[PDB]
């Protein structure tokens, strides 16, 4: 009997993931996140900041450096503010995903190697035993309760 | 189920100003064995 | 400019490096020639008249 | 000329980069073509009905690996990134007894082996560098 | 020689509404399968635009303004419509835009002119020769000072034609900044009655002039003694332009497939 | 979720390509992609760790 | 401790207070205001969570 | 910010725009960089909480 | 006029908002009142104090 209801509810695991496609946001987001993160720093090229022209050449092409030094100051300043910028976000980011990774360390070594009697800490219901899964830039826990 | 947003925005793929992808330590396979 | 190993010691300002990998001397293949191209302009000002 | 790295200019339009034959199909008033990062990738020749694609000629990082001083003076050479059939462009280490192709990139000055033990110094692609006999 | 025509039905105008029409491309660069976002001189979605029609008892051709770039249809069938006047004030105070579609040639030129009250271009009808042979060119008084002209290769086009439903869909949108006109353009085969459809259509860039004038008001010109006349249907739409943000989306191939207004 | 994408940033290719002039007014500038490399680098790191 | 205020700043009106002109100069200057948005809707959404 | 004033209506009263631009830009970038400094310091805030 | 937004000009000080009666109890040689983001929010009248 146990048997059965095991492989049943492996098989409607099986049934949940491929039929809900909205379950691994959780993953995909980050992954989002890094991407337009990365997209808007190449949006932050082509701005003038107040310089006459965001092509550099075309600067170099017309003014004179007499007088050029002070567009092409502007640049630097914009493009450095830029930088700034999106490698603070990347920091705060990068230390939250490794707090989320000492959660999933923890997660692996006691549930999954051992069994833990913390309630509702792998999963609701009384914990019997974890199974890992890997996964693009994660794990996937099944717990059996 | 997993894909990636921007197609080329995740072999030669270099960006055009200094942006480098670094490949993890460990691929795909070993972390499944 | 000499070797690498000098290179890794100019960078990290010192007379000793321990093991491991080090990050340096970012390159570029620096382009050989120059090139120009413009449309086949045939329309010209009559100055024989 | 073409499948060279040069610096360039189609009608007011200058950059660097090595020019390809490409597959684009304009419509007839179109000059330029652009990217998601509005980036300029394709150039319509003056001369002659074409369209050009334009890549950024190669770069990169390069990586130096040793062990320690009180150990040795020999240093390993990562160009990454780089099918490295054009490394030289010190040039000492750009043909030194063996090229070493991985996921990373170029490896000079190491010597690849079969056997596989833990890892020494971390490089990349489950490939580890170290110094034995 | 140009005299005052009079003898018409008199109605009020009509607006029509511009549902989606008017979308150009914003330059010549490529893109593919990309949505991009522009802000930019446009017409605007689902405003009403103002309706003249030549029908039968109607010769409705006044002075319009111009101001920011002005979008301007037709549904049309034997091509009645031929010229534009541009111009402040179209008296030899201020230089002077003539286009004119010939049946001839197409003649493009800025002089001083000094245009009448009426003037239009008049075609006979079916005189015992089965050609609409164009006998009247009535433009203007005369030309004083010229500073550009252009005409292009001659040609021949059909001057005659009747059909139920009007084929010729044209569509421009005309543009002036820092000394530069701007013709953008598209033609379409069409079938409807005395409306403009609902659909997408890109206009292609067709043609820049470096000229350098100021212009403020415009007029075009129609096809067809002094009193007497025979003019085939046609229909025409008159849009303005309000400076508008819009998304616009790139297919594989390139041409901008459909349009967001913000 | 485990890790991110490491990713790296040549500092002086990406403020300004090809223009030695744009390098001499970086260098007044101090140490600063210095820092930059570095502060990636670790990130780099961590990932993996 | 649970939550804190969900703030918002609207960029715009918090610099070029009602004015023309300084909006148009501000529109030089990249796409901040909408990073700033950004980060802060994140965190006010994080809060309910 | 080391401008005439931290008025913004009042240099728009007095001065001509290739002059308000000069102002302006300084204003602008004061303004931009403090708040800059607030929205960091809410991001560390909000991790902590 | 009173309880609109509309522009208004006092001795050149100008700006965008509703006037509406205030009780502040000023004293003779005062003629304005400000803000803690030095915002004007209280005008004397000049021709009708
Ligand atoms: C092509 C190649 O490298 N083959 C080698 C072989 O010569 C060697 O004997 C073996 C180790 O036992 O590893 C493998
Ligand atoms: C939008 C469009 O027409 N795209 C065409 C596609 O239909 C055709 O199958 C292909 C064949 O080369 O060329 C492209
Ligand atoms: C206090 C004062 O002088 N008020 C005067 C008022 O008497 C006069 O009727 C008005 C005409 O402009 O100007 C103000
Ligand atoms: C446009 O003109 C038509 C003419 O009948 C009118 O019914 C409609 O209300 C007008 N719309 C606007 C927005 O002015």
């Amino acid at each position: 009997l146990i048997a059965n209801q095991f492989n049943s509810a492996i098989g409607k695991i099986q049934d949940s993931l491929s039929s809900t496609p909205s379950a691994l946001g959780k993953l995909q987001d980050v992954v989002n996140q890094n991407a337009q993160a990365l997209n808007t720093l190449v949006k932050q090229l082509s701005s003038n900041f107040g310089a006459i022209s965001s092509v550099l050449n075309d600067i170099l092409s017309r003014l004179d450096p007499p007088e050029a030094e002070v567009q092409i100051d502007r640049l630097i300043t914009g493009r450095l503010q830029s930088l700034q910028t999106y490698v603070t976000q990347q920091l705060i980011r990068a230390a939250e995903i490794r707090a989320s990774a000492n959660l999933a360390a923890t997660k692996m070594s006691e549930c999954v190697l051992g069994q833990s009697k913390r309630v509702d800490f792998c999963g609701k219901g009384y914990h019997l035993m974890s199974f890992p899964q890997s996964a693009p830039h994660g794990v996937v826990f099944l717990h059996v309760t | 189920k997993v894909t990636l947003a921007d197609a080329g925005f995740i072999i030669c793929a270099q960006k055009f100003n200094g942006l480098t992808v670094l490949p993890p330590l460990l691929t795909d396979e070993m972390i499944a064995q | 400019a000499l070797d690498p190993l000098s290179e890794t010691k100019c960078t990290l300002k010192s007379f000793t490096v321990e093991k491991g990998i080090y990050q340096t001397s970012n390159f570029r293949v620096q382009p050989t020639e120059s090139i120009v191209r413009f449309p086949n302009i045939t329309n010209l000002c009559p100055f024989g008249e | 000329v073409k499948n060279k790295c040069v610096n360039f200019n189609f009608n007011g339009l200058t950059g660097t980069g090595v020019l390809t034959e490409s597959n684009k199909k304009f419509l007839p008033f179109q000059q330029f073509g652009r990217d998601i990062a509005d980036t300029t990738d394709a150039v319509r020749d003056p001369q002659t009905l074409e369209i050009l694609d334009i890549t950024p000629c190669s770069f990169g990082g390069v990586s130096v690996i040793t062990p320690g001083t009180n150990t040795s003076n020999q240093v390993a050479v990562l160009y990454q990134d780089v099918n490295c059939t054009e490394v030289p462009v010190w040039r000492v280490y750009s043909t030194g007894s063996n090229v070493f192709q991985t996921r990373a990139g170029c490896l000079i000055g190491a010597e690849h082996v079969n056997n596989s033990y833990e890892c020494d110094i971390p490089i990349g692609a489950g490939i580890c560098a170290s110094y034995q006999t | 020689q140009c005299v005052n025509l009079t003898t018409r039905t008199q109605l009020p105008p009509a607006y029509t509404n511009s549902f989606t029409r008017g979308v150009y491309y914003p330059d010549k660069v490529f893109r593919s399968s990309v949505l991009h976002s522009t802000q930019d001189l446009f017409l605007p979605f689902f405003s009403n635009v103002t309706w003249f029609h030549a029908i039968h008892k109607r010769f409705d051709n006044p002075v319009l303004p111009f101001n920011d770039g002005v979008y301007f249809a037709s549904t049309e069938k034997s091509n009645i419509i031929r010229g534009w006047i541009f111009g402040t004030t179209l008296d030899s105070k201020t230089q002077s835009l003539l286009i004119v579609n010939n049946a001839t040639n197409v003649v493009i030129k800025v002089c001083e002119f000094q245009f009448c009250n009426d003037p239009f271009l008049g075609v006979y009808y079916h005189k015992n020769n089965k050609s609409w042979m164009e006998s009247e060119f009535r433009v203007y008084s005369s030309a004083n000072n010229c500073t550009f002209e252009y005409v292009s290769q001659p040609f021949l086009m059909d001057l005659e034609g009747k059909q139920g439903n009007f084929k010729n869909l044209r569509e421009f949108v005309f543009k002036n900044i820092d000394g530069y006109f701007k013709i953008y353009s598209k033609h379409t085969p069409i079938n409807l009655v005395r409306d403009l459809p609902q659909g997408f259509s890109a206009l292609e860039p067709l043609v820049d002039l470096p000229i350098g004038i100021n212009i403020t008001r415009f007029q075009t010109l129609l096809a067809l003694s002094s009193s007497g006349w025979t003019a085939g249907a046609a229909a025409y739409y008159v849009g303005y332009l309000q400076p508008r943000t819009f998304l616009l989306k790139y297919n594989e191939n390139g041409t901008i497939t459909d349009a967001v207004d913000c | 979720p485990v890790s991110m994408t490491k990713t790296s940033v040549d500092c002086t290719m990406y403020i300004c390509g090809d223009s030695t002039e744009c390098s001499n007014l970086l260098l007044q500038y101090g140490s600063f992609c210095t820092q930059l490399n570095r502060a990636l680098t670790g990130i780099a790191v961590e990932q993996d760790k």
